[PDB]
RNA sequence: GAUUGACCCUU
RNA sequence: AGGGGAUCGAAGAUGAUCAGAUACCGUCGUAGUCUUAACCAUAAACUAUGCCGACUAGGGAUCGGGUGGUGUUUUUUUAAUGACCCACUCGGCACCUUACGAGAAAUCAAAGUCUUUGGGUUCUGGGGGGAGUAUGGUCGCAAGGCUGAAACUUAAAGGAAUU
């Protein structure tokens, strides 16, 4: 049915790894979307836009379609995929594959008082792609996702409920805007904080502990 | 980080580089986990017990991974006279 | 130092520089020179009445070839002549 | 038109204007 | 127009790798065995395959041929590369070292035979 | 490098560095007590003289100024101080 | 866009360089920008060497050679193929062949 | 010329931090520098630091860790009131739970949260987080 | 913590000095290499054999720790190290890649030569810059036989040795194989030396 | 290194 | 203005190719090119990159100095005042391979340390044209230089060469 070709893919198929947080912790390179769709079946994928790209040839223009899609489950995990293909349906499917492949976790935090569940981001963050720079700012509870529709949908699929955004540059370049916002939400788990200052024991990698269940 | 009623949230507390103490990304695919086995008065590796280091892709691409590993090994005792603090 | 002065007593320099560089804005310059009240045809007003005068041999822009009329109008408060466009189909009945 | 020649033509126009205004005044 | 197509070249190489001893340097016997040792849809294609096969046998008969390796060749090369002569190249052949090498070993704290040689300039 | 002791650097590297680029900058010059053959006439002269330094006894100049160090006279005995 | 980091010449720390006349068209070009080459050739074209040796009065004659420097403007050098248009990556090859 | 000694110190610390180095050399070791480093020390942002005494102005060797994200200086030293402290903190701090806007007040140099606890204000110096 | 029996023995120092491992690069000297010691006149630098041995044993400890013996992968492309790494792979698991390392072997999962190792031992970083660059994509630790002027970027542990001497490369690989077997315990003769000759990993032109 | 000047219609 | 005035040569004379050629090409050739006093004050006056200060992979080299290494030559190979060769500081003109980083990119050890936005300071720009125009000043013998608009028109004009 699947027959994976990766140590990590084979382990996920065997059920050795139960959650994607282990993959995110040990920074393993994911090359199979089946890994992501087995680790997160709550994930929702919808295309952000289709645009036609033409390449000149001595006989007319060769037209393909670039699909920008966003994959993400209601809380914590989101990826962004872009693919150019000859047919729209093929571009959409391949973009879904890439967006599942590029899934990253989101550091949700509190704007203050830490009363309920995390709603906003932990820190002000920023991403850049092309000239588009997208800056995410924590917002108080009940503020909503103050963003343009493209980045607002990405944040909704990430799982944040209330956050300010501010973009600089040619924001009309939807692909660059989405890539910048994706970088912005990716940097959240990279920003170091005093609650993250504590030193952790560095566990064995899942592949290292579970190498004994290989073919031979 | 946690909320008011304890209840640790934001699961997957990440790892930090053992040389520069910076967070290792989820997709920082240039970062590695060195495992060094210990010997116990027998000259042989006890399975299931190694000293582990998380080396960040930043220092690996900078080229300071050899110096960093020498320093860590000598600080944890499994190296003797390779790394000198006073350059 | 990013160009601009940053000293705690450089407020006069900052104000004067801003005053000088406001003039590069199209609307600020018009507002502060009163070009509406001196050389705008309507004298800075939303609407203007006029008396339609005659026909002139003008030609429309791309793409067409239409030479029938476009109303030359003499204003009452200014006395200036402006060309106005009758904005709907069947322009003939109203330009007597 | 090459900008050097446009500038030379504008110089010629300027000095002709100067001559005409000098004659008038 | 003598350049062979990739199919002919690869089929000849595949034949050589797994039937090196079964076939010889003669074209006629090469084809008369190839017709039954490989299934081909053309007599002319069989002729081309066998001709290139003969050419590669002529190539191996004087020196090794790259890209092709068979059982006998692999056996002979493993024997050659595991061969070793009894007289070692790191034994006492007289050790020319400098003052810096000498006090390197001294600072490390060992004693071994060596010769004292001045530092060249 | 990534980790090093700037507080206690090696004397080799410190001597290799410029006189003003050390932890505490100090003069790389020095003094010397010079004695001409014959009369001892012990006088202390700076290494970088910038002056045709001689005692008031007789024409026995001990150094010739140069760009840096002072080249002492041919017959002269110097003692580092 | 800046085609070359040297601006097509060799001038860093000068401001001005006295010009040179091209050998083909006598076009004035800065000396640092020229395509100056050295022509060192036998006087006897290396073909009449036998004839000159047999018709020489003096034996073991040195047979001198002529020395000159040809300064080419960029246009004339490209036209006469002293240099040629190269690919962008290998325009940076300072090394002659 | 050398205008802001504190800015040069903070910039050197930032560059060493980003490069990954575990230590940094700082010249010429002002008292404002010492106080800023003491604030970072108290909040755990640097570690240890030494004052090398050359007789001219002093140098500082600061042992860094991986914790400092960005130490900066606000020039000019803007006059900051109790009303303006929240303004500055929401302008140049990653969140409201960590990071300190540092300001020289009548009761010496401190961070914004201790300034509020002492109900004092003053002139803004810089920030750490 | 070493038990003080692993240190440089006189016989091993004799082997290394015969192989001329201590001879490094010329006056060109990368600052990331403090393995040098008392640069000798004529411009040839002296590699500190004590720390080359210490880094050899540290690398052997890493290869002993990593549990599956076949995921260890030994890269060589230089004409001298190919037979050294072939015999290294004939001695321990350590699946080799000699000659050409095809691009997209650590990545590009559909490749025939696709491996997904957990440690790569590179003969020379400058010659095998492809393998190290790929390892940087898939989190593969890098041991490398590094001379004093080799590109120490993206290298986890570097063994200071001569990359120009065939004797040097062969003996370094011999020590690495012998010791990895020693720590693994296959070679029970902890005190007795190894029967396989140090000149076995020596390239022959004809 | 000659004379090869020009060519009214839409994304 | 006065000297000078070889060469080359805006103008011009003139032969040619040309449909035309008061252009390219050929030969002459005033002004000029050279100086002395006095003006002029512009250039793709460019590194199209303001100045000062600090800090950040590494190097083959080079110029002015040049801590040092009982390392070479004529003289005495057996004191000595050369110059070169190698560690190597310092200050310059520059160069050499991913990116720590930056950028729209070309590319840049600065064009980095800029949404994690503040070292000090000067100047300049705010879509394209009209237009460096008009006008008023001001300097100039003049040519012109500096300052310097509006009316009006316009949906692009531009920056990196991706196929």
């Amino acid at each position: 049915g699947w027959v994976p070709v990766t140590k990590l893919g084979r382990l996920v198929k065997a059920g050795k790894i139960t959650t994607i947080e282990e993959i995110f912790l040990h920074s393993l390179p994911v090359k199979e979307f089946q890994i992501i769709d087995t680790l997160l079946p709550g994930l929702q994928d919808e295309v952000m836009n289709i645009k036609p790209v033409q390449k000149q040839t001595r006989a007319g223009q060769r037209t393909r379609f670039k699909a920008v899609v966003v994959v993400g489950d209601s809380n914590g995990h989101v990826g962004l995929g872009i693919k150019t293909a000859k047919e729209v349906a093929g571009a959409i499917r391949a973009g879904i594959i890439i967006a599942k492949l590029s899934v990253i976790p989101i550091r949700r935090g509190y704007w203050g008082t830490n009363l309920g569940q995390p709603h906003s981001l932990a820190t002000k963050t920023t991403g850049k792609c092309g000239s588009v720079t997208v800056r995410l700012i924590p917002a108080p509870r009940g503020s909503g996702i103050v963003a343009s529709p493209a980045v607002k949908k990405l944040l909704q699929l990430a799982g944040v409920e209330d956050v300010y955004t501010q973009s600089n540059g040619k924001t009309r370049t939807l692909e660059n805007t989405l890539k910048a916002a994706f970088v912005a939400i990716g940097n959240t788990y990279g920003f170091l904080t005093p609650n993250l200052w504590a030193e952790q024991p560095l566990p064995v990698s899942p592949l290292d502990i579970y190498s004994d269940e290989a073919s031979a | 980080m946690e909320n008011d009623k304890g209840q640790l949230v934001e699961l997957y507390v990440p790892r930090k580089c053992s040389a520069t103490n910076r967070i290792i990304k989820a997709d920082d695919h240039a970062s590695v986990q060195i495992n060094v086995a210990k010997v116990d008065e027998e000259g042989r590796a006890i399975p299931g017990e190694y000293v582990t280091y998380a080396l960040s892709g930043y220092v690996r691409s900078r080229g300071e991974s050899d110096d960093s590993l020498n320093r860590l090994a000598q600080n944890d005792g499994l190296l003797k006279n390779v790394w000198s603090y006073s350059r | 130092g990013k160009g601009k002065p940053r000293g705690l007593n450089s407020a006069r320099k900052l104000r004067v520089h801003r005053r000088n560089n406001r003039w590069a804005e199209n609307n600020y310059k018009k507002r502060l020179l009163g070009t509406a009240f001196k050389s705008s045809p309507f004298g800075g007003s939303s609407h203007a009445k006029g008396i339609v005068l005659e026909k002139l041999g003008i030609e429309s822009k791309q793409p067409n070839s239409a030479i029938r009329k476009c109303v030359r109008v003499q204003l009452i408060k200014n006395g200036k002549k402006v060309t106005a466009f009758v904005p709907n189909d069947g322009c003939l009945n109203f330009v007597d | 038109m090459r900008a050097k020649w446009r500038k030379k033509r504008t110089r010629r126009l300027k000095r002709k204007r100067r001559k005409v205004r000098a004659r008038s005044k | 127009g003598r350049v062979r197509t990739k199919t002919v070249k690869r089929a000849s190489k595949a034949l050589i790798e797994r039937y090196y001893p079964k076939l010889t340097l003669d074209f006629q016997t090469n084809k008369r065995l190839c017709d039954e040792i490989a299934t081909i849809q053309s007599k002319r294609l069989r002729n081309k395959i066998a001709g290139y096969t003969t050419h590669l046998m002529k190539r191996i008969q004087k020196g090794p041929v790259r890209g092709i390796s068979f059982k006998l060749q692999e056996e002979e090369r493993e024997r050659k590369d595991q061969y070793v002569p009894e007289v070692s190249a790191l034994d006492l052949s007289r050790l020319n070292v400098d003052n810096q090498t000498s006090d390197l070993v001294k600072s490390l704290g060992l004693k071994l035979p060596l010769s004292v040689i001045n530092v060249s300039a | 490098v990534l980790v090093q002791d700037l507080l206690h650097p090696t004397a080799a590297s410190e001597a290799r560095k410029h006189k003003l680029k050390t932890l505490v900058q100090g003069p790389r010059s020095y003094f010397l007590d010079v004695k001409c053959p014959g009369c001892l006439n012990i006088t202390t002269v700076f290494s970088h003289a910038q002056t045709a330094v001689t005692c008031e006894s007789c024409s026995t100049i001990l150094c010739t100024p140069t760009g840096g160090k002072a080249k002492l006279s041919e017959g002269t005995s110097f003692r580092r101080k | 866009p800046k085609k070359r980091a040297s601006n097509g010449r060799n001038k860093k720390g000068r401001g001005h360089v006295k010009p040179v006349r091209c050998v083909n068209c006598s076009k004035s070009i800065p000396k640092d920008k020229a395509i100056k080459r050295m022509a060192i050739r036998n006087i006897v074209e290396a073909a009449a060497v036998r004839d000159l040796s047999e018709a020489s009065v003096y034996p073991e004659y040195a047979l001198p050679k002529t020395y000159n420097k040809l300064h080419y403007c960029v246009s004339c050098a490209i036209h006469a193929r002293i240099v040629r248009v190269r690919s962008r990556e290998d325009r940076k090859n300072r090394a002659p062949p | 010329t050398r205008s802001s000694v504190l800015a040069d110190a903070l910039n050197a610390i930032n560059n060493a931090e980003k490069t990954g180095k575990r230590q940094v050399l700082i010249r010429p070791s002002s008292k404002v520098i010492i106080k800023f480093l003491q604030v970072m020390q108290k909040h755990g942002y640097i570690g240890e630091f030494e004052y090398i005494d050359d007789h001219r102005s002093g140098k500082i060797v600061v042992q860094l860790n991986g914790r400092l994200n960005k130490c900066g200086v606000i020039s000019p030293r803007f006059n900051v009131k109790i009303g303006d402290i929240e303004k500055w903190t929401a302008n140049l701090l990653p969140a409201r739970q960590f990071g300190y806007v540092i300001l020289t007040t009548s009761a010496g140099i401190m961070d914004h949260e201790e300034a509020r606890r002492k109900h004092v204000s003053g002139k803004i110096l810089g920030f750490v987080y | 913590s070493l038990p003080a029996t692993f240190d440089l023995t006189p016989e091993d120092a004799q082997l290394l000095l015969a192989a001329n491992t201590h001879l490094g690069a010329r006056n060109v000297q990368v600052h990331q290499e403090p393995y040098v010691f008392n640069a000798r006149p004529d411009g040839v630098h002296v590699i500190n054999v004590g720390k080359t041995w210490e880094k050899l044993v540290l690398a052997a400890r890493i290869i002993a720790a990593i549990p599956n013996p076949e995921d260890v992968v030994a890269i060589s492309s230089r004409t001298f190290g190919q037979r050294a790494v072939l015999k290294f792979a004939a001695h321990t698991g350590a699946t080799p890649i000699a000659g050409r390392f095809t691009p997209g072997s650590f990545t590009n999962y559909i490749t025939r030569s696709f491996k997904e190792p957990r440690l790569v031992i590179v003969t020379d970083p400058r010659s095998d810059a492809q393998a190290i660059k790929e390892a940087s994509y898939v989190n593969i630790p890098v041991i490398a036989l590094t001379d004093l002027d080799s590109p120490s970027e993206f290298v986890d542990v570097a063994i200071p040795c001569n990359n120009r001497g065939k004797h040097s490369i062969g003996l370094i690989w011999y020590l690495l194989a012998r010791e990895v077997l020693r720590l693994r315990g296959a070679l029970v003769d902890r005190t007795q030396p190894w029967s396989i000759m140090p000149d076995l990993y020596f390239y022959r032109d004809p």
